């Protein structure tokens, strides 16, 4: 009796919840809805009081939720910009835009975690400091009279020295009063720290989120294909968001062309063909990039051992690590695309070489960068022993590289987008050679470089937000100027590409980069953590012979010294490496594991 | 506001789409023939406010898909050669990025078959083939094509790909729900 | 104004509001600078 | 040409190794093969010179691989046994004694290799031994004139005194000396520390690569299965092996039962009701099952705690941990199992419950005894300051567990099996009720507790195999008395049940029960390593003041200071932590991912 | 040693078994019978040394199986109700522990099939489960059970399974390998 | 033949000689202690 009434009930909301996924008309929808609306109507009744709340509570659960949805949606910017750039350009173009949004989003939580629980209490206690105040913390919050006149050089503030060295912005700026005041107890450090623990947490939480949403939903079935070649270049060869007729026939042009080399290959399937010189271009050409990045290694090392001035000797010389980096970064991949043009590959596995050659530059110039700031870190503060604040010269390093950074790319769009395309456009009938036709083309997009310059940016925001609080805050403004520099640009000097192909058809591919480099980017923060020891004169963590002790302190506070000896014993070396190596085994076994079974998934089907 | 609150809420549980979503959209079919299209729109007016094939199809978001009659067609009421209101909300929460994979394939399928028999014929996937390319490829090349999707895709020995083949080879490509979108 | 503690001032503010009036200028405006294809082959043909 | 050649000279190769695989009659089998022969011997002159020395040398290593096969199968032992069980008793009966069989070759090549490297080479020095030698091995190799009197007392004995203490079984007998001698320099030390290692490696490795077989062979299409209830318990009702008479009229009726209320319950599937006497009933047996759990931990500590004598005080009451332990772990399941009974569960409910309870006791019982342990001898350590022997004391105390864990076993076997039997039979007629049909029936196999006790056994064994090197020696000889006796037992007085239902239906479920025992055994014998420091007098690391360094004091001989010093940051807390808490996260959400793939498979089907 | 090592080579390369296995085998088909199987059986004489379905009805792995009669007939040879030595191998080598998952469900899905026309029919179901049972369900039990099967393992409508779907239904039973299992 | 250093040994090797003897009588038997469920149902009839 009531237990079918019960299911009856559990049926006609599941029908209504599942009604859009479902291709009826409208007025079909309509009916089966107003039709299961009425059946729970005079359905309800026949339920006990403790199913009947559940459902009032999952009803306005529902409601709320959707009047929620309803209220988010005024707040999604640049809907009609990405629309436009969809409609021209197709929709591997749009994906660089809609990452970059999603990127803003993250970068903009951040900023209001680190802003809510950080800058704001300080801000707040330092306007409403007493005469008992301002004393403890004038060595840190104001500019001594000595170095007061210098604070405008264009030196002085092009290296973040002056009055931003005494901002919110770094570390030092922050006292280390265990609490912000009376009738309100704000403890400060604890606060710092938790942020910085929460801000890496989140950054986890929402990359791990987005790439189960689209791994569970968007590329579940996507998983477990062989061969299907005619058909994904058939059913899927057209782009059902370009709207502009020049696209349009250019992607018909596409779809002839990827039709007539695949009938042409798979008709001879004869590969015979051994040229000497060819293969001796290819070891060649593996050989200059390996060169290559062995110079990119040694010009960052020397980069950062010339800058080895604490005071104002000069700093005409100083600010030279950021440009080398900066240049490094944004040239390199056009000597590797040339190289790989040398190189005569097909064009899916020389744009997978230039992808993976790109990605090891970063990665190991990234390395030896940090290896080489930990190195002159350690050296200051040596012969330092009016102590010095290694942690607000980190992050001022950090924040003249991202600004470089932007500075180099608003530039190489000026240069390589619209110079280039001016040229080519008023200079092209009188020239030497047909460049409008020849290698220099028209300009196209790099979706994946692009990629890869946003995860770079973003490890390097994630790497010093540590030491200063508020670099999220200006990587908001540079990710705007970003996205509209971007925009523009692509609207106005790129033409589409004739076939453009993607590294793994995945749009985890550049999520899970962005997961390693966050991993790589939280290693260095947490020895910083665990092994350097804080500054005697900075920071809010200045009463503390580490970082972390603002914590332990704390928890020593309710548990027993007894019980924390015996925890103290499982961060024992002989119990973390079996685990450690236990997790590798399981890992390595349940791989071969997972690849059968995703193998057979698509057999027993 | 102006129209019924019921509308609205009927429209969020059958489509994809919020408030935002609904006004916008209103508002651009009665851009498309404000002659055509009360303002005030109350009632059963939305499945008898109707526009014909040419008018949706001049929108730049149909122009140039080669298959914008079959779009318009399959979205159609009961009428034909016609599309309302419905019609068009139907058309573009199923395109919307938001859609499952499965209505996804299932409307593609309804769309690349013409005769509409649920059965995808060697006719139609001429059809289709030349109307992608616009008459580009050889005969030839069309039917050596047609051969090997036949080959690749037709496991009944029928020489006709059906809902749960084409499902089954198609839902594994890394390209369809990035290519079959629509943004509106 | 010395040249070290005041010009850069007066230079970045003659830079920037020249910057906004571009920047201004360039958002009502819909510059495209590349040519069609069709018109890249007509020149060709000539 | 040469590559079709080669394509159907590999296609034919294919086609003869798969050629068992097919359901094909003899004669089409080989006429396949001849012809396929024929046609590679005719085309073996197409291919060049490499693919026939790469086709030569695989053909030999094929037919050496055949021979070799050929020559294992005749060293397999107790076929005829386990032939003779699964005839009798069926085929999940049998998955018992086939699992003691492959833990008898794990236990023999696990004896080998400490045997061949540890216990010979040392037996071979001791018996060549100079003048020179035999006085700095004097005090750890021959039993002083004190004690010599008093090796034979029959408790003295019993408890691994007297000369067993002095014998290669045990840790302290072997030698410290860094080489066995000159013209071979043999390092002893290093080689415990080696072959300590590899046992557990290979222990890991044999039990991955049985579980990797075990399932991407057996069940990997098992995996994804949804309802399918008649054709599971119709098609796969009948077991195969049986050739008994009796037990084939058995399971004709256990199939009857099943199909029987298979129908009644998917007939009704009407579930209502409620009797507060049922429920009070259920949670006083869980609450009378942990305070059972509470007294076994309780009596664990006591038994360790009152055996605080090191010297021959007393004897007679020193013996009592073992017992202790063996009883709770041999009489505790009997209790479960009335409880159980008690409470009136559903069968296969009630068998998981009892299942989980023992596991946990087991768990329990065991961490309670290495924690006891481990305090007992770092307080006799911390009492001693003729430096004691606590390694040596170890795997004493874990080799007695053993031994009256062997002698519970077989008195258990006696009483409840044989005794019990013979008491049915010639008791039943003038009983004062019906025994041969009331609650003890007549008895049964217990497959999941005899291979919990074979997975707790084997855990004691890696746990003290470091203390006591010739522990898998003395393991041989308990399983193959195990094998024996459980054989002989179920032979004789054991009955079939009419129904036997199974923990998870799979072989790989106590393949995985012991590999997290193994992780649990390593655990400590890691820590023991990593934390504790040797003894001064004995053993082969008595002249290091930890168990690793052997092995660090020969990485330092050949790798230089300021590389080792870099090296040594890797295991700063700061970087295990955030790795560990990255591996925790990524096995958290890639559960959830491979969950929704291996559901979505069987969808996808 | 006795036997030509070239049919050893074969039967290795055709079955699961080694020299021993086949060794042991033929002793039992010897033991079987003596008058009927010569000591020295070289040549094309396994191919014509035969013998009748009673005889290996008789052992003890056959015996009581309620399918004896089924097993004996799949591994016949083109000779109807009789076995030879090839024979014997062939039902050894597929019922053995070491046999695939695929080779058993195959000739499990030919055992369970009395007419032999590749399909499941409702007779073959009915009889297979009178003999499993023995005649103790009642006949609307019977009826009943068949109908659940039908409804629960037929995707196609036939009312009749086939190898396709039997395979799927049985293949993720977790005792399947464990119960077709033959040990000799 | 002292009880607590000689005996033992004695009543050792007696009860291991009795085993030995007990085993291989049991080795060459096959008892079988219960009675079958046909068995079971005669005598429950009688
Ligand atoms: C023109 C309209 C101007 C509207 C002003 C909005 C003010 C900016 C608010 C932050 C902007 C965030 C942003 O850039 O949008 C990205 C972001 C989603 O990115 P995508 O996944 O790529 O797009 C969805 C497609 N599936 O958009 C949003 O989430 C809207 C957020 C608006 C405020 C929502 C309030 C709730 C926020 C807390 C959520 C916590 C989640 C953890
Ligand atoms: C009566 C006949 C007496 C024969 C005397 C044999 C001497 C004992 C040799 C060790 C016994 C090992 C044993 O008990 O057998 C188990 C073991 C396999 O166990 P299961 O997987 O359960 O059975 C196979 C079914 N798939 O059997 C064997 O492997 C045979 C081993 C014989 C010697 C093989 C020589 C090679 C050994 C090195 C292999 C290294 C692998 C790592
Ligand atoms: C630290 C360095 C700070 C420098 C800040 C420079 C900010 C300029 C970037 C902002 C920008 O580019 O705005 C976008 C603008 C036009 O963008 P768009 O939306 O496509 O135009 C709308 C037309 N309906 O694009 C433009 O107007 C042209 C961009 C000019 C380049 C500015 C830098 C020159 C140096
Ligand atoms: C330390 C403690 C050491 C004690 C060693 C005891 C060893 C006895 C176990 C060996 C054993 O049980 O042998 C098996 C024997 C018969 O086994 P089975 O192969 O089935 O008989 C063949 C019939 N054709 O089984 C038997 O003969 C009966 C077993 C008697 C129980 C022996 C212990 C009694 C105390
Ligand atoms: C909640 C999410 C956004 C994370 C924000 C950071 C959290 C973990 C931080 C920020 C501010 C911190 C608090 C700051 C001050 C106090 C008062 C005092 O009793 C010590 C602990 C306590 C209560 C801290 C607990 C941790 C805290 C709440
Ligand atoms: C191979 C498998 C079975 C593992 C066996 C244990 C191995 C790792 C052990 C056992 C014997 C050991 C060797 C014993 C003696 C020597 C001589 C000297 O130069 C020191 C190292 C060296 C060469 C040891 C290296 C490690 C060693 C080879
Ligand atoms: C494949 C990338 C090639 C990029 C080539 C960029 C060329 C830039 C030339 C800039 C010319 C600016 C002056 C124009 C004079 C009319
Ligand atoms: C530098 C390698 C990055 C690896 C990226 C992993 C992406 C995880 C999602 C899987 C997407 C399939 C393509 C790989
Ligand atoms: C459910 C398990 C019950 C186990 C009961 C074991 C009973 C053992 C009785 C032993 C009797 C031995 C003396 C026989 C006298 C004829
Ligand atoms: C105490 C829990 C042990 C878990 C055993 C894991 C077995 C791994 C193989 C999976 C077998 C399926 C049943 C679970
Ligand atoms: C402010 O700082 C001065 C430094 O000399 C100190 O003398 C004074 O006491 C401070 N303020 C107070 C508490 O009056
Ligand atoms: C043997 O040990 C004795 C102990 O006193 C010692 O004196 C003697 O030197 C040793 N052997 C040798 C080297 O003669
Ligand atoms: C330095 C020479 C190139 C080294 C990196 C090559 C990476 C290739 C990636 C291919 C992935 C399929
Ligand atoms: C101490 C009361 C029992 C606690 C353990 C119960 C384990 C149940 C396992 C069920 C697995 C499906
Ligand atoms: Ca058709
Ligand atoms: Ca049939």
């Amino acid at each position: 009796t009531r237990q079918a009434l019960l299911e009856r009930i559990r049926q006609k909301k599941e029908v209504i919840g599942k009604l859009r996924c479902q291709a009826w008309s409208m007025t079909r929808k309509r009916r089966t809805l107003k039709l299961a609306q009425k059946y729970l109507e005079q359905h309800e009744s026949k339920v006990s009081r403790s199913h009947l709340y559940m459902e009032e509570m999952r009803k306005r659960a529902r409601l709320m939720k959707r009047s929620f949805s309803n209220f988010k949606t005024y707040l999604i910017p640049w809907e009609s910009k990405i629309k436009r750039i969809e409609s021209h350009f197709g929709s591997v173009v749009s994906s660089y835009f809609t990452f970059l949004r999603w990127i803003v989003f993250v970068n903009i939580m951040i900023t209001l975690i680190a802003l809510v629980f950080v800058v704001l209490p300080e801000t707040l206690a330092d306007s409403v400091a007493n005469e008992g105040r301002f004393n403890r913390t004038k060595t840190r919050k104001q500019i001594p009279a000595n170095e007061r006149v210098h604070a405008d050089e264009l030196a002085v503030v092009w290296h973040y020295d002056g009055y931003l060295r005494y901002s919110p912005l770094f570390y030092g700026y922050y006292s280390d009063d265990p609490f912000l005041g009376n009738k309100i107890k704000y403890a400060l450090p604890l606060a710092y720290f938790m942020v910085t623990l929460t801000i890496f947490a989140y950054s986890f939480f929402a990359i791990l989120r987005k790439m189960a949403a689209n791994a569970r939903m968007s590329k579940l079935s996507g998983s477990k294909a062989e061969q299907y070649i005619f058909n994904w270049k058939l059913f899927t060869g057209w782009d059902y968001t370009i709207g502009n007729s020049e696209t349009a026939s250019n992607t018909v042009m596409a779809v002839v062309i990827k039709l007539r080399e695949s009938i042409a290959d798979i008709k001879k399937d004869a590969h015979g063909k051994f040229r000497l010189l060819q293969f001796s271009l290819r070891v060649f050409a593996n050989i200059i990039i390996c060169a290559m990045l062995g110079f990119s290694i040694y010009c960052i090392i020397f980069a950062v051992q010339k800058s080895q001035v604490q005071d104002d000797g000069n700093l005409f010389t100083k600010n030279q690590v950021p440009s080398v980096v900066s240049t490094i970064t944004h040239v390199f991949p056009m000597i590797f695309d040339l190289i790989g043009k040398m190189e005569n590959y097909h064009p899916r596995t020389a744009l997978r070489a230039h992808l993976g050659r790109v990605l090891i530059l970063y990665t190991v110039n990234y390395i030896t960068l940090i290896f080489a700031l930990f190195e002159k870190m350690t050296a200051l503060r040596d012969r330092v022993n009016n102590d010095i604040c290694w942690e607000t010269i980190i992050g001022q390093e950090i924040v003249k590289l991202v600004t470089m950074d932007l500075i180099f790319t608003i530039l190489s769009i000026l240069v390589i987008d619209l110079f280039r395309g001016l040229w080519i456009k008023y200079c092209s009938s009188w020239w030497c050679w047909d460049i409008e036709t020849t290698f220099p083309e028209y300009g196209e997009f790099k979706v994946a470089e692009n990629v890869l310059h946003i995860i770079n940016n973003q490890g390097m925001i994630w790497l010093g937000l540590f030491f200063a609080p508020l670099l999220p805050a200006i990587n908001n403004i540079k990710l705007i100027i970003l996205m509209y520099i971007r925009g523009w640009a692509v609207m106005t000097c790129n033409v589409p590409a004739r076939e453009i192909f993607r590294a793994s058809r995945s749009s985890n591919f550049y999520l899970g980069i962005l997961l390693i480099w966050l991993l790589l980017c939280t290693l260095p923060v947490g020895f910083v953590i665990a092994s350097m020891s804080p500054s005697r004169s900075c920071g809010p963590f200045a009463r503390y012979q580490h970082f972390y002790t603002v914590v332990t302190r704390e928890i020593e506070k309710r548990v027993d010294q007894t019980v924390l000896s015996y925890i103290r014993h499982i961060a024992s070396p002989g119990v973390v490496i079996p685990i450690i190596l236990f997790l590798i085994l399981i890992i390595y076994f349940l791989f071969s594991l997972v690849r059968g079974l995703r193998e057979a998934n698509t057999d027993l089907q | 506001g102006v129209f019924t609150r019921e509308q609205l809420d009927e429209y969020q549980d059958c489509t994809f789409f919020t408030r935002k979503d609904i006004i916008r959209l209103y508002k651009r079919f009665y851009a498309l023939n404000p002659h055509k299209v009360p303002t005030n729109m109350q009632g059963n007016r939305p499945a008898i406010t109707t526009l014909t094939f040419e008018e949706v199809e001049k929108m730049p978001e149909l122009k140039e898909n080669p298959f914008k009659r079959r779009i318009c067609e399959v979205f159609s009421e009961d009428g034909r050669g016609n599309l309302s209101f419905d019609d068009f909300l139907d058309m573009f929460s199923v395109f919307s990025e938001m859609a499952p994979l499965q209505l996804k394939l299932k409307y593609a399928f309804r769309i690349y078959d013409y005769d509409g028999d649920e059965l995808l014929g060697h006719d139609d996937l001429s059809k289709m083939i030349r109307s992608l390319t616009r008459d580009e490829l050889s005969d030839v090349e069309v039917e050596f094509i047609i051969e090997r999707i036949i080959e690749e895709a037709d496991l009944d020995g029928d020489s006709s790909i059906n809902f749960a083949e084409f499902e089954h080879v198609v839902s594994r490509s890394p390209d369809f729900i990035r290519t079959f979108h629509i943004r509106i | 104004v010395a040249p070290g503690l005041r010009l850069w001032m007066l230079i970045a503010l003659v830079g920037g509001v020249l910057l906004i009036m571009i920047v201004i200028v360039c958002c009502f405006m819909r510059i495209r600078i590349p040519r069609t294809k069709r018109q890249i082959d007509l020149i060709a043909a000539k």
